[PDB]
């Protein structure tokens, strides 16, 4: 009955894809070929895959997921890699050409070859669910097929499912830390296409997730398979109470009605606690307390946002393990009568909690150490209007002297979209003041 | 033969039900596949106020399970004493209003109704006294606010003369649970002044602090507070459902409870309560008993009744007791807290005793009280409305859904008054 | 689920690969007759006369 | 009631444990089947110093041969093991038979088995380290 | 007590099928054949009770 | 009055067992439906390899 | 001579393997056993309460004094 | 936890190996 | 060995398994309850009817 | 091209629990009732005959494909809650263009 | 001794008669060769109702098989229960009608329907008091319609004062079937009208919904959605076969409902219906069984007595129970459910009671309604036909195998005129 059809555009977007759907392989005992390990009896006749992995009659879970990205490998290395058997060779779509961080080619020229293919793709899924939770949109704001396509297919999505929920994940460009030079032009055209077709776009941005890597589980190294195992972490626990049993229950359709109180202001924060080594859970106690405080401590953050400049909107706890709701409610007091944490004067109720009992689960050869409570934190601030901000002048700063418009202009965009995009952000930045104040 | 008609709607409806029901079995001598194993004839005499007979000795409960998406509906059917409930009783949806009044009331739950009054008008129709229906929900939610109210509304207007009993969970002093609580809850209690005639406010910060204080308890999960929650369902029905020396069933406790319409909130408590290793310190008589249930620890609402003035209250014992103990009990209490009581109604306090206690215990006793404390809760949930109402926040979600400002306004106005109500009740002098 | 019953009744034909109906009427040159009588039934099933 | 009841479920979560570790070490030692098959293979074609080839190779065919052995006595423990697990009170294959609450004789401890399967492992390890050190010499 | 008594009983002698090295004396037969004991015991105490 | 009684309850046990019966049959003939969709698979695998494609 | 252990290893083959360790047992049971064993709640638990599941309407005809 | 961080403590220092034989064949 | 009161209910601290089983469904456009055969955890079920 | 309702079974045949999420195709459920008899209104070849009324649509349905859709969706707000009048106005200013862009697709 | 016919027409008609041969020859013992292997003389006490004596034991069918193509009567043949029927009693052409009234009715039908009058009058001469006939057919093909309705007219030419009975298999308000079911259901309504003595429109849609929501089933297939059909059908007919307290035949039914000559269309209803793992919560009473009878989703046709009004209902409980029970329950429900009730027939049930329930079965309990809400079902024809016929859709099969349009104005007008009556008699007070 629960369905969520988990949609990865981009190379960004496949490769979470990855990482979360051997989690949910893994959380659900599926092997990498799509079977049940040979027999019927882990957890018994169960259907708790329901969720993600379509049954055909034979044993054979297909899961609920449509891989998508212009450019050849990433998604032919899922089609040659170890999960080659479990994915359905028309749900792993590729074209010819690459998007080329081009927020024109992904959204007019060549994101419109594929665009008809990926909605039947979906048709096909949505069909086959029976009641769908929503959508699940995996991409990055960095540019090209991540934000193009990303953008047209949530604007075809809404044209056609309605008012179905459609819950993202983007990984919105850092402060300082960027691997491209349009990645402000494809942010602001891809927010101002989006800020109508979406309803809640969680972020994550590489340079806190690197931070929280390099503080938290001593890794010298972080490549982008542990960034998006942590990813796949946060996605879980927010999937999890769909699909395990739980003292509060929360499914993907309440996370816009908790955490969007005005119909622009729908980009939320990310954080996961307690992430920790082996070396460091041996000397922590990670107590419910300790990992509520854990955070809202303005270290923990995924979005390299420091929220104490902000003022919180809305927050939603996603607790899981073997978490009592009476310590939940202790630390979740202290919190609120703590100063260092400010609200809106507007919001007194600013919290949703939601308490599921499967504890967090460990990949083999991952980073995360084994523990039995966990905090997915998804906190609404105000404080990111300093990165709209910063932001908005990078954009500004390369669009005064109209730098790389001419490849935008040859590839099927004029002036007016950018001109409106720009007007739309300080729009939305205005409203986050007048939110804030 | 008066029949009960219960009703579970939402997630918190359905685990509280859920306990309800595994708990009034064992007390009827019920085990989980339904036949009666039963001790003695009186658990059989009046299994008819919850159950219907079957083939054989199966009993099949009359309750009807609501919801709009399964999920914790599927838990407790998949748990213990799941497969007792009729699977017709079992009506769902598929999406989930999901902390939506306007999703829960004005959408697809408004498509949902239809069969919920089947099953209902069949469970209602199959009986021959039918002394009321009552409801387990959970004002602060999607399902169980508006549905619930929807639920309530619909009913009272078939069934007008019948008692419309509710159990609200009402939303908490400290601590949310859902952001759009204070709406939820303004707008499903707008319903509930109108429509119910007893409610029940039993609040999950009070749980916590019986259960951490009363019964320590360390790590309590919500098996004990829907068991708190549980026992006192059963405490307003054992008169009903077991003879007594001064029976008092639903319909006598409303009419000894509440002096106008418009207050029918009252605060419930049971008080056999101690720790783990408490009871070689607490020989249970009926004196500790009652100052256990006057006891502001052991009321299940943050409204402290110190903060106010008992309109109304009304104790159902169960067990062997002195008709004369219990009186002097409770005219002792009296006399002691003057100013605690209104002094236009004397002898606030309307007895019950039943001779059949729960199984364990010797003898129990359930508190319920009309006071003018209840005045606090509606204050802050009016003050939380009027802080998220003025900037409009979280508010299209609803007027998209379609409703308009009209209704919230005329649900804040509606519980003003019902403040302004209690208020002047509070303070009035006898002359 | 031995006696008749409305809706107590299950597949037979569970499995099976062949479904071959055999033409039991025909008309032999003007009169129409039952030229079956040695023909199988469904699948090549024997029949019972 | 209880008791029984009790004793029987921490039975059948004890088999279910043994089962996972018998699956894990059957996939294990497949893997290593795999390797061994496509090592063998890409030997082969080196070949087409070659009696040393040929002493490697059949070494190697024959590391194949006992991590086969090892595969068939996993397979046939873990079929077991599936119906050892899936039996309960309702199944009809419940059955009268004599006293079997027996320790048998020279048995293994699951240390030992353990041991058995990694040793097996380390050989093919070792064998495809050699194989592919002589597939160097050769190139 | 009849069927979680043969429960154990058949449990353990289609367990004694493992070819080789599988014949392993893991923690799960240790207490499967406690099974064998205690069903037996508690028969004895609920048919002492019978007589 | 007893008679009435055991003849009512008779009846119902009927009942109950003929749709124990039923269910279990009908449990039955789902897993024979995995079965042939098992069979399906293996025959597949077996016969329509794409070398075998003329 | 391409270098041996660095020299064609994709990331997502050598990072997004397939799952292989000896201690998945611990991830869905834990190694601890349960320290109880519950029946349910008894006639001699039940029957405990002095002079139970009888009323008032019993002394009557029965020759007792009534000390309850 | 401290199995899991004896076979990372074993990873990385096959990881040095393979490193430094990747830099010696170099 | 204790009576169903209150604060007499104790939780299993080992169980890990969980998840939930997806009895009530939607199959055509109807409402399905089924049978549930699988427990919180994949344990069975203390009624088998 | 009709449905004609089903009176109880309503519980059934709407899209969202036959696994259609997406947008329903209206009908015209309750159906209406005549006194007898019809004009012929078409000859023998499925024309419309001269002086019979005749809708000014497209005889080809409308379907807007990909590349003829407008470049800009509005998004499907249907609230008008909480948005400055400049903000309404923008919002009703592109749904009224985007629905003339549709109509001329369609003819 | 009173003998009725039985006629099946059509690919619908052969396979709904062969499931209703099935059922009667298992109620009766009848073994699949033709012979008599039944518990209690009971069953062949009055065999002479539906079965001819043969040589020996073998006790041959009151059938006649009509269908313009070997075919499905091919299938029925080479099916189980196939070889109790007379090779004799199989009348088939050679080209089969391609879902064409007119082809049934005018050209391929014409040149047949001697032959099946020269069985049918044997089969009847035959007899010993000859009761009336029974058609089983549908108003949405070729030879179900046409010649089902041309053997109708023929039959009531020959024996005018014999009861007539239809089983009317009508078109579906959703999905197709056949998309020409407005042309073959208009024209076959017309010929219903002025030649059926009581026709009991039957919907494949409502039986859908019967057998799979009231039964789960999963699968339901057509053996067991004929097999409903048949239920009913014995239901009709048992109290010529098997006594009771209170019996009555086809022309009681016949007399007891239909109150004005046009307006015999009927919508019956077999009401125990158990879903799969339910019979343990199922009560198996008297009031139940009445409920599940008058309850709107257990009826076989689209149509809702509650938006329209019942005019007369007729309800058969086959089995042993009660005067008490039978007569209170109808009293109950007339009124309760008075608003969907005519006020000017006082108490508009015919109550019937047999003896023998189902093998298998305690109790059962047939329903047919005579509501004026079946004025939807030609509501939905004649708009669709309407539809049609403006554009002259597929009107070329009929011109062209020599049939006018005047016959469709006429048969059109007809079903208004019928439409008209029913509205009529729901809208009229009575004083
Ligand atoms: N967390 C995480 N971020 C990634 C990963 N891969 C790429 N990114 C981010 O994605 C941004 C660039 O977007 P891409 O996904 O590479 O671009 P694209 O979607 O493939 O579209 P094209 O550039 O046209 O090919 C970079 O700034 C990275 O921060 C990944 O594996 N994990
Ligand atoms: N006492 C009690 N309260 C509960 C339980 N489950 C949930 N709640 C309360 O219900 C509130 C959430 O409401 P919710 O169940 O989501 O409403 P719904 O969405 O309409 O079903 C929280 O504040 C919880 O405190 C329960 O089992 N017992
Ligand atoms: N209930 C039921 N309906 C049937 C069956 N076979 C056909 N029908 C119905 O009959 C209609 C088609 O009529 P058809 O049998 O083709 O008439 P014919 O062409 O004159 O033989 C369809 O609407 C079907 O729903 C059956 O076995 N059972
Ligand atoms: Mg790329």
């Amino acid at each position: 009955m629960r369905e969520c059809i988990s949609i990865h555009v981009g190379q960004a977007g496949v490769q979470i894809g990855n990482a979360c759907w051997e989690l949910y392989c893994l959380e659900h005992g599926i092997q990498p070929d799509g079977q049940m390990p040979s027999d019927k009896t882990i957890g018994g006749g169960d259907d708790s895959f329901n969720t993600f992995f379509s049954e055909t009659g034979a044993g054979k879970h297909v899961p609920r997921a449509v891989f998508v990205d212009l450019e050849p490998t990433v998604v032919d290395e899922v089609r040659t890699g170890t999960y080659r058997q479990l994915f359905h060779p028309e749900q792993l779509i590729t074209g010819k050409e690459d998007a080329a961080n081009n927020y024109a080619r992904g959204h007019y020229t060549i994101g419109k070859e594929i665009v008809d293919l990926v909605l039947d793709r979906i048709r096909k899924l949505a069909d086959q669910c029976t009641g769908l939770q929503g959508f699940l949109i995996f991409h990055s704001f960095g540019g090209g097929t991540g934000s193009g396509f990303a953008s047209l297919l949530m604007e075809r999505l809404s044209v056609d499912y309605g008012k179905k929920s459609k819950l993202e994940f983007a990984i919105y460009p850092a402060p300082q830390i960027s691997t491209a030079v349009v990645e402000p032009y494809n942010t602001i055209l891809t927010t101002h296409t989006t800020l109508e077709h979406s309803d809640c776009a969680f972020m994550v941005d590489n340079e806190a997730i690197y931070d929280i890597c390099r503080r938290n589980l001593d890794i010298e190294r972080p490549t982008y398979t542990n960034l998006n195992r942590l990813i796949a972490q946060i996605v879980s626990s927010i999937t999890a109470s769909l699909r395990f049993d739980g003292a509060l229950n929360v499914d993907l359709t309440e996370f816009q009605t908790n955490l969007v109180p005005y119909p622009r202001i729908h980009f939320p924060l990310a954080t996961y606690a307690p992430v920790i080594s082996a070396e460091k859970a041996y000397h922590e106690q990670l107590s419910v307390a300790e990992i509520t405080n854990a955070c809202f401590e303005p270290a923990n953050q995924m979005v390299k946002c420091d929220p104490r400049h902000g003022k919180y909107m809305a927050c939603c706890m996603l607790y899981r393990g073997d978490v009592v709701p009476k310590d939940v409610n202790a630390a979740i007091a202290t919190i609120k009568t703590k100063r260092t944490i400010q609200f809106v004067d507007w919001c007194p109720t600013g919290f949703k909690v939601g308490i599921n009992y499967q504890p967090p689960t460990v990949v083999p050869g991952g980073d995360l150490a084994k523990v039995q409570r966990a905090v997915c934190m998804l906190s609404n601030t105000t404080a990111i209007a300093e990165a709209w901000a910063r932001l908005d002048h990078k954009f500004d700063l390369m669009y005064a002297k109209r730098a790389f418009v001419h490849w935008y202009v040859g590839e099927g965009m004029e002036e007016g979209e950018f001109s409106e995009a720009r007007e739309d952000l300080a729009a939305l930045e205005k409203d986050y003041e007048e939110v804030g104040v | 033969m008066r029949e009960i008609v219960h009703m579970q709607a939402g997630q918190c409806g359905n685990q509280i039900g859920a306990k309800f029901w595994e708990v009034i079995s064992d007390e009827h001598g019920i085990d989980p596949t339904g036949t009666y194993h039963g001790d003695s004839d009186l658990q059989l005499e009046r299994i008819n106020v919850y159950y219907n007979e079957a083939t054989g000795g199966k009993y099949v409960p009359r309750a009807v399970l609501v919801d709009l998406e399964p999920g914790t509906m599927d838990s407790v059917r998949s748990g213990p004493f799941g497969q007792i409930f009729r699977p017709d009783n079992f009506v769902f949806g598929q999406s989930g209003a999901g902390n939506n009044w306007a999703k829960g009331h004005y959408t697809e739950g408004a498509e949902l109704v239809d069969s919920v009054l089947d099953v209902v008008r069949k469970e209602a129709e199959s009986c021959d006294c039918l002394q009321g229906f009552q409801l387990t929900h959970s004002l602060g939610g999607g399902t169980g606010s508006g549905m619930g109210t929807l639920l309530i509304s619909k009913i009272r207007e078939e069934y007008p003369d019948r008692i419309m009993n509710t159990f609200s969970v009402v939303p908490s002093p400290k601590v949310s649970d859902t952001v759009v609580e204070p709406y939820n809850a303004t707008l499903s209690v707008h319903q509930l002044v109108e429509n119910t005639d007893e409610t029940y406010c039993i609040d999950n910060e009070a749980l916590y602090d019986i259960c951490f204080r009363t019964l320590k308890l360390t790590t309590p999960t919500y098996g004990d507070l829907n068991h708190l929650v549980s026992a006192t369902m059963s405490g307003v029905t054992t008169c009903l459902r077991f003879p007594g020396q001064l029976n008092a069933d639903l319909r006598k406790l409303a009419v000894n409870m509440v002096p106008f319409p418009r207050l029918h909130f009252f605060m419930p408590g049971f008080a056999p309560l101690t720790s783990r290793g408490s009871q070689q310190y607490r020989a249970l008589t009926v004196p500790e008993l009652t100052q256990q249930m006057f006891d502001a620890k052991n009321m299940m609402a943050a409204c402290d009744p110190r903060h106010g003035r008992y309109l109304t209250v009304a104790a159902i014992f169960r067990g062997r007791m002195s008709m004369k103990e219990v009186d002097e009990q409770m005219l002792n209490v009296q006399n002691k807290n003057s100013s605690y009581f209104v002094e236009w109604i004397p002898n606030n306090v309307k007895t019950a005793v039943c001779d059949i206690p729960p199984r364990g215990l010797k003898m129990s006793a359930t508190f319920i009280g009309n006071s003018t404390a209840i005045q606090e809760l509606f204050k802050r949930i009016s003050e939380q409305f009027t802080a998220m109402f003025r900037r409009k926040a979280f508010l299209h979600w609803y007027t998209g859904e379609g409703m308009d400002e009209m209704e919230f306004t005329e649900a804040e106005s509606n519980m003003n008054d019902l403040v302004s109500e209690y208020q002047q009740y509070q303070d009035a002098t006898a002359e | 689920s031995l006696p008749f019953l409305p809706g107590n009744s299950f597949n037979p034909r569970l499995g099976r690969d062949k479904f071959h109906k055999s033409q039991h009427f025909d008309y032999s040159n003007e009169v129409p007759m039952l030229v079956g009588g040695h023909k199988p039934g469904i699948g090549g099933d024997k029949l019972l006369g | 009631h209880a008791l029984t009841m009790r004793t029987q479920a921490d039975v059948t979560k004890k088999l279910g444990d043994r089962m996972n570790d018998i699956n894990f070490w059957k996939f294990e030692l497949n893997r290593e089947i795999e390797e061994m098959i496509e090592e063998t293979d890409l030997l082969c074609a080196q070949k087409k110093t070659l009696e040393q080839s040929d002493r490697q190779i059949k070494l190697n065919r024959g590391s194949k041969h006992k991590l086969t052995m090892d595969w068939s006595d996993k397979l046939s423990a873990f079929k077991i093991d599936e119906k050892c697990t899936g039996l309960n009170n309702n199944s009809t294959e419940i059955q009268y038979k004599e006293g079997s609450a027996k320790f048998e004789a020279v048995q293994t401890n699951p240390q030992s088995w353990a041991e058995f399967s990694h040793d097996n492992v380390v050989r093919a390890e070792h064998e495809r380290l050699a194989s592919q050190q002589l597939r160097n010499l050769i190139d | 007590k009849e069927a979680p008594m043969k429960v154990a009983q058949t449990r353990l002698d289609h367990r004694t099928h493992r070819p080789n090295v599988e014949l392993c004396r893991d923690p799960a037969q240790y207490r499967m054949v406690q099974e064998v004991g205690e069903i037996q015991d508690s028969i004895d105490k609920l048919q002492q009770k019978l007589a | 009055e007893q008679r009435e009684n055991d003849r009512e309850e008779a009846f119902a046990s009927d009942m109950i067992r003929n749709d124990k019966i039923s269910e279990l049959l009908q449990r039955r003939q789902e897993q024979d439906i995995r079965n042939l969709n098992s069979a399906m698979n293996e025959f597949r695998d077996l016969h329509q390899q794409p070398e075998g494609r003329r | 001579k391409r270098v041996p252990h660095a020299g064609m290893k994709t990331t997502m083959t050598s990072s997004y393997k397939t799952p292989s360790d000896p201690k998945m047992t611990e991830l869905f049971s834990c190694p601890v056993d349960t320290p109880w064993v519950i029946p349910e709640a008894g006639p001699i638990q039940t029957f405990s309460v002095p002079n139970m599941y009888t009323t008032e309407y019993k002394t009557y005809a029965s020759g007792k004094p009534i000390t309850v | 936890n401290k199995s899991l961080a004896d076979e990372q403590a074993e990873k990385d220092r096959l990881r040095r190996e393979q490193e430094l034989d990747d830099n010696f064949t170099e | 060995a204790l009576p169903f009161l209150p604060g007499n209910s104790f939780t299993d601290p080992t169980q890990r398994k969980f998840h939930r089983s997806q009895s009530l469904g939607y199959k055509n456009g109807y409402a399905l309850p089924a049978r549930p055969e699988v427990g919180i955890g994949g344990e069975p079920l203390e009624v088998n009817q | 091209s009709s449905h004609f309702s089903a009176n109880q079974y309503k519980q059934a045949f709407d899209s969202r629990r036959l696994q259609n999420s997406q947008i329903p195709q209206t009908y015209k459920e309750r159906p209406s009732s005549y006194e007898g008899f019809t004009q012929i209104i078409a000859n023998d070849r499925g024309h419309l005959k001269q002086g019979v009324p005749r809708s000014k649509d497209s005889p080809w349905g409308g379907f807007v494909g990909t590349w003829e859709m407008p470049k800009k969706i509005p998004g499907n707000v249907t609230t008008y809650m909480s948005r400055g009048d400049p903000a309404i106005d923008n919002i009703q200013k592109t749904r009224a263009e985007h629905n003339e862009y549709m109509r001329q697709a369609v003819s």
